[PDB]
């Protein structure tokens, strides 16, 4: 009865980090996508509208 | 060995199934392609060598959702003939799905299912997923069930369908398709579970700390319930429950089959450290109206029969104490003529987690299936919505032009009225 | 698999179509020479819907171009994407447009219709599951207004099952550019009601209003004006071409939005729109898009929906967003403004999501609505036509082509009945 | 085993509790994260891997103070579901917190309290904290107690509230809230302890060299008294005292429950060296009005019941000698119909100091709880202030507009008047 809580606890620590990695990966990708979209709006106005 | 067969119709059925088989592969331990890196016979078929194939059939008139699986990572696992695709949507029209386009493709699906059943020598049962609002889910599903009922006779045809939400509606013709399909299910479905998206959204927002859920999170939660239902037949336990046992005990009559579903503990990762979650805690959470998968308050109605399934390190002693504690609650109403009301089952397989998922890694879990008269509240809402439309004949021209007779609409309306009358009559006491 | 055939009629249709094909060519990533050079494999998943394949990696659109004057084809050929279109598909006359409905319908329409039908029939057999036809024309002059009705009638005769949808431009109430528009539009309405399943009406005055307020264009031109209409077309067909959480094709849209066969005239809207100096400030999100879509100013038809009542309406979203957020926004807007919607049709606002957003935009949405505000547009043309036809001798220009005066009275009678049906269903 | 549930309302309740829990954790020896580097059930709850969670619910209509705990050091200790914060505070309005805003959030808190009690199987009572002059404090507390009266019945609902000071006041509408609170408290509360801010301010310099204390210093003094009160249930002692033992002896009548509190020895770090601080000194100094935490002179009133709680090197022989000498004091008067009037309890665990605390590590200490008629002096002042308020209808429009009916003001005035006569009648001799 006291054994199975170790199964719970070990996955408990590692998958919080796993969710942390997933979220950190997501914000970084959206940051990179934000930079690309910042360039896209730049060429939209600084190039095309200025053209 | 002892086999089950699953059928997925419509957009919702395919996407729900995609999440379901993701859990099954991880729980059973199979590569995305089907190679190994037991109960295998129960869910999968073995193609010789080291490859396995699932016992699933995907059907939709829309090629798009099927092609996503065809070009997906799991494409190698799925046998190409198992993926059936049409050419055009059913236009959310039950007449189009049931009469015009469905009959063009019905024989192709039936032949494959019969071919698949031959390999399932120890088969017992079917599972079909539906979206009531969608034209293909209702129009094709009613046609498929009518054929399967006479093809196979005495086999347990269980269903798991998505009932329309009380307020969140994405289809305007949804009340029409819901009532017509309901007329078909009540006659040819042995036992059909309901869920609604609005309750899932609230549960995914309150219990899980997910601000903006999508269909992906909702599908995974449904898959957990299906796995828990089938866990008794896939793993050892002190109390194994077969599909025949569910059919006998859940339903007290024939037309009152419709059960309700619930699951616990639905908990995020950070809360799992902060709590202990013993057997008493998880048992109490099931009966709270907050955790219910259908947006109906049980306090308005009564309970007819209830079934509980347990997974993990559950001890039969604690289950008996928890059930006794629940019976002492005056807020839970039971009819006089069903004092027992409860069947408990225990299985030793703990829940399986999914990387990047929304659920914790709890030592134990419990599934809740029961029959209640509170489901008649949802029938009243759909009945009222249909009457408003049919009073002015708001959409008759679309359905009649697709080959369905107008006289079918009052027949479906009368059938729903008898069902509501039956639930009120059974809920009565002497 | 769910292919679409495109038809362009007249001066207005060809210029709008030229911008329209430039948008889809940019979206899929087709080089002006006609060779694929894009960056994502998803673009080639379902390119068969709008494009045909030629030997050598060259793609040619399913485009049919129709006009009575060759001058419009000269501009189309000289355009940046002129080489993309099939030269044989360029069908044209050798006489003036005439600026007349009867002249286009009777005199030159019969001569051109046989050739146009055969050319379209070529493309009709090059598609397995052609869902329906698409038409671009204006109701003002008479080239597109007159010939388009004849072609639309013939297409319905040949292909009854297919969904016939048109994008029509109505005569502006104040910036009308022809002494005889009310005659042409009134005659065109009779054929439009019975033939086309779906009709989208767009007015130039609303387009000028939208550009000045939001886009702040100092010197707007037709190229800037037609860009917005090209956006609306691209969003409508986005379900067929790309994956989504909830696919919704045209035949889904027709079933939901149309309660009765004659009530099918719709009003369309697009979001987001921002001044190119104000795009820094906007915290563009799902609620921000919902505010723009249902705002009365962003509507491309000069008819206020508030003065009327709403029938069934639908909204299509492009990009990655939460399903719950989209569902809640539609519920909130439907319940907050219950006075606008009819009580006897609950769940008025249909939702749909497609996965891939257009170029540059992280997410975008399109609005299509049905309402009784169309009676105002018909009231304007009806009143003008009454004061036109009171001087009954002005009909003589149409009489020369064989149009008897009794046709005008019958056309108004059918048009008047359409208003009365819209009036009746208000309550 | 044996558990106590703590509920905190308003800024006073939350910020006092924060001082209480820092004392509780260091005394028992549990880290801020809930880990370790007994009687834990009294205030802590246990989770599987050894992480501890307090048995407390923090409730406030303003999220500012609750957020401070959320970002504070102790954020790991409390379960996020126990920290409930409202949207807008009661704005020092009794009616607003009783009817408009409090009823919006009341249902959520009661579920949290009921859910916590299940893990507290050996529950013996509730401790609730309020500010009398505040709007959320008094207004929300009245509704909570009224609900708990029917929810749990015969359970000891002890309270610890800050009474308005005789002269120092920080709220103009303070008399309105206090009397309306007084009406609600006197009916349902079993026994509510009373302290005032002004006497806390005076002793904080008179007993120890602090020239300008803050709310932090005062709250530590409050927590020390609470720790001594609950020390009997937490550690070994020569004379066990339970909550019901206090309840029976302290109150001779139903409505005369309101006791007073005192503590000794309170002494600075250096001065504690010069005095022996024997049992005689701590017992004798308790009765002085300087050490009283309610600014009412006992010489004006009479003594009817006293309770002594000891923690240290206390020997029963010295207790008998000290008490006998006290009864010889002609300055202390007792009602003739109550000759004994003393219950004493001895516990072995010495008080535990706070690193950064403001008290010396005194080897032995004692807590004083008594009920006296001198509190009638305090009541009359509040009655006089209210009559000045209601003579010209100073702030009636604010409370009436929030749903409160004007007829409640004379009814509350009558209830306070009846209590005043009841205290006078009991104090009368025969
Ligand atoms: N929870 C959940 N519901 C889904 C999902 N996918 C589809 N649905 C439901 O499916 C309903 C609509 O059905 P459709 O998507 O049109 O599928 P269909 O049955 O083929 O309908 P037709 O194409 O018109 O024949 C929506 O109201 C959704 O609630 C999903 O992934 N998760
Ligand atoms: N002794 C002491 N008193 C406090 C402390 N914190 C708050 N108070 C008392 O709380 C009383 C008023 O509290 P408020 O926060 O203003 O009001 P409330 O009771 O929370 O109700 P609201 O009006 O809705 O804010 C004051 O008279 C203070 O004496 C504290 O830390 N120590
Ligand atoms: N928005 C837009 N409108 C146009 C364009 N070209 C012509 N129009 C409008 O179309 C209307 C009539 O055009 P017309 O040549 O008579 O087309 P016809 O009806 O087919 O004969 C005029 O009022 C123009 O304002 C264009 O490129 N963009
Ligand atoms: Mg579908
Ligand atoms: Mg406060």
């Amino acid at each position: 009865e006291d054994l199975d809580e170790v199964k719970k606890i070990n996955s408990e620590m590692v998958a919080a980090k796993a969710r942390t990695f997933r979220d950190q990966q997501l914000e970084i990708h959206r940051q990179m996508k934000e930079d690309e979209k910042a360039e896209e709006r730049s060429i939209a106005d600084m190039l095309e509208e200025n053209r | 060995m002892r086999e089950v067969i699953s059928i997925h119709v419509g957009q919702a059925g395919v996407q729900i199934g995609n999440g379901c088989w993701e859990l099954y592969c991880l729980e059973h331990g199979i590569q995305p392609d089907g190679q190994l890196p037991d109960a295998f016979n129960t869910f999968f078929s073995e193609t010789g060598a080291g490859k396995h194939v699932p016992r699933a059939v995907f059907v939709d008139l829309e090629p798009t959702v099927v092609d996503e699986v065809r070009t997906g990572t799991y494409r190698q696992l799925f046998h190409p003939e198992q993926l059936i695709s049409g050419k055009e949507d059913a236009a959310n029209n039950y007449a189009r799905g049931h009469y015009t386009v469905g009959k063009e493709i019905i024989d192709l699906t039936l032949d494959r299912i019969r071919k698949l059943a031959d390999q399932c020598t120890g088969l017992q049962g079917f599972l079909i997923f539906h979206s009531f609002g969608g034209g293909t889910g209702a129009g094709f599903g009613s046609l498929l069930l009518e054929r399967l009922s006479v093809d196979y006779g005495k086999k347990s045809k269980l269903e798991f369908t998505v009932y329309p939400s009380p307020q969140v509606s994405t289809a305007i013709v949804e009340p029409y398709n819901s009532i017509l399909a309901t007329h078909s299910m009540i006659d040819h479905s042995d036992c059909a579970f309901m869920v609604d998206n609005e309750a899932l959204y609230d549960l995914c927002r309150r219990a899980l700390d997910i601000e903006r859920p999508t269909y992906t999170n909702l599908n995974r939660l449904i898959g957990q319930v299906v796995s828990s239902l089938t866990a008794s037949l896939r793993f050892d336990g002190a109390l194994n429950v077969d599909f025949t046992e569910f059919q006998t005990n859940l339903v007290p009559y024939a037309r009152i089959h419709f059960p309700i579903c619930s699951y616990a503990p639905v908990i995020s990762a950070e809360k799992a450290y902060h709590e202990q979650l013993s057997v008493a805690e998880i048992t109490n959470s099931l009966f709270e109206p907050a955790n219910m998968m259908v947006k109906c308050d049980p306090r308005h109605g009564k309970y007819m029969a209830c079934t509980l399934l347990y997974r993990g390190d559950v001890v039969p002693k604690d289950v008996s104490a928890a059930v006794a504690t629940i019976k002492t609650k005056r807020t839970i109403q039971f009819v006089d003529w069903c004092p027992t009301g409860f069947k408990m089952g225990i299985n030793y397989q703990p829940p399986t987690v999914v990387p990047g998922g929304d659920l914790a890694k709890v030592q134990r879990a419990v599934c809740m299936l029961a029959n209640t008269t509170a489901i008649a509240e949802a029938w009243s809402r759909l009945d009222h919505k249909f009457d408003l439309m049919y009073a002015k004949r708001a959409f008759v021209h679309w359905y009649v032009g697709e080959g369905m007779e107008e006289a079918e609409f009052p027949e479906a309306r009368e059938d729903l009225a008898l069902l509501e009358k039956d639930y009120d009559e059974v809920a009565a006491e002497s | 698999v769910r292919e679409i055939v495109h038809i362009q009629a007249g001066q207005c249709g060809n210029q709008i179509g030229a911008k329209f094909w430039e948008v889809i060519s940019d979206e899929h990533g087709i080089d002006p020479t006609g060779s694929y050079h894009g960056d994502s494999d998803l673009q080639l998943e379902r390119i068969n819907v709008y494009y045909n394949e030629a030997t050598g990696g060259k793609y040619v659109p399913r485009a049919i171009l129709v006009d009575l004057e060759p001058g419009t084809m000269d501009s189309v050929r000289a355009g940046q994407f002129g080489q993309l279109f099939r030269p044989d598909n360029f069908v044209f006359g050798q006489s003036g447009a005439g600026n007349n409905w009867a002249k286009g319908y009777y005199t030159e329409g019969q001569e051109l219709c046989e050739s146009i039908l055969d050319v379209i029939r070529k493309e009709a057999e090059s598609c397995d599951c052609l869902q329906g036809f698409q038409l671009v024309h204006s109701l003002g002059g008479g080239t597109g207004a007159g010939l388009g009705t004849l072609l639309l009638n013939k297409l319905r005769e040949e292909y009854p099952d297919r969904i016939l949808s048109t994008y029509s431009i109505v005569p502006s109430p104040k910036v009308s550019d022809t002494v005889v528009e009310p005659y042409n539009c009134t005659l065109s309405v009779h054929q439009l009601v019975e033939s086309a399943d779906e009709v989208f009406c767009i007015d130039n005055e609303a387009l000028y209003d939208i550009c000045f307020r939001t886009l702040k264009l100092t010197t707007p031109t037709y190229g800037d004006l037609n860009h917005l209409v090209s956006m609306v077309m691209s969003g409508t067909t986005c379900a067929l071409r790309f994956p989504g959480q909830l696919n919704s094709d045209l035949r889904k849209l027709a079933v939901n939005l149309v309660p009765f066969p004659r009530l099918h005239f719709f009003i369309v809207g697009f979001a987001p729109l921002t001044s190119r100096g104000s795009q820094q400030y906007r915290a563009l999100t799902v609620p921000e898009l919902t505010s723009q879509l249902f705002d009365n100013k962003n509507m491309m038809a000069a008819c206020d929906p508030r003065r009327g009542v709403y029938l069934t309406a639908s909204a299509h979203f492009r990009g990655r967003m939460s399903s719950k957020e989209v569902d809640e926004q539609m519920l909130n807007i439907q319940a907050r403004n219950t006075s606008y919607f009819v009580e006897w049709i609950p769940s008025n606002v249909k939702s749909a999501i497609c996965d891939i957003p257009p170029r540059g935009l992280k997410m975008a949405a399109t609005f299509i609505g049905n309402t009784t505000a169309f009676r105002e547009l018909f009231t304007r043309v009806d009143s003008q036509f009454q004061k036109m036809y009171a001087r009954r001798a002005f009909i003589h220009w149409y009489v020369n082509e064989g149009l008897e005066t009794v046709e005008f009275d019958e056309a108004r009678s059918n048009m008047t009945d359409l208003i009365q049906e819209y009036e009746m269903y208000e309550t």
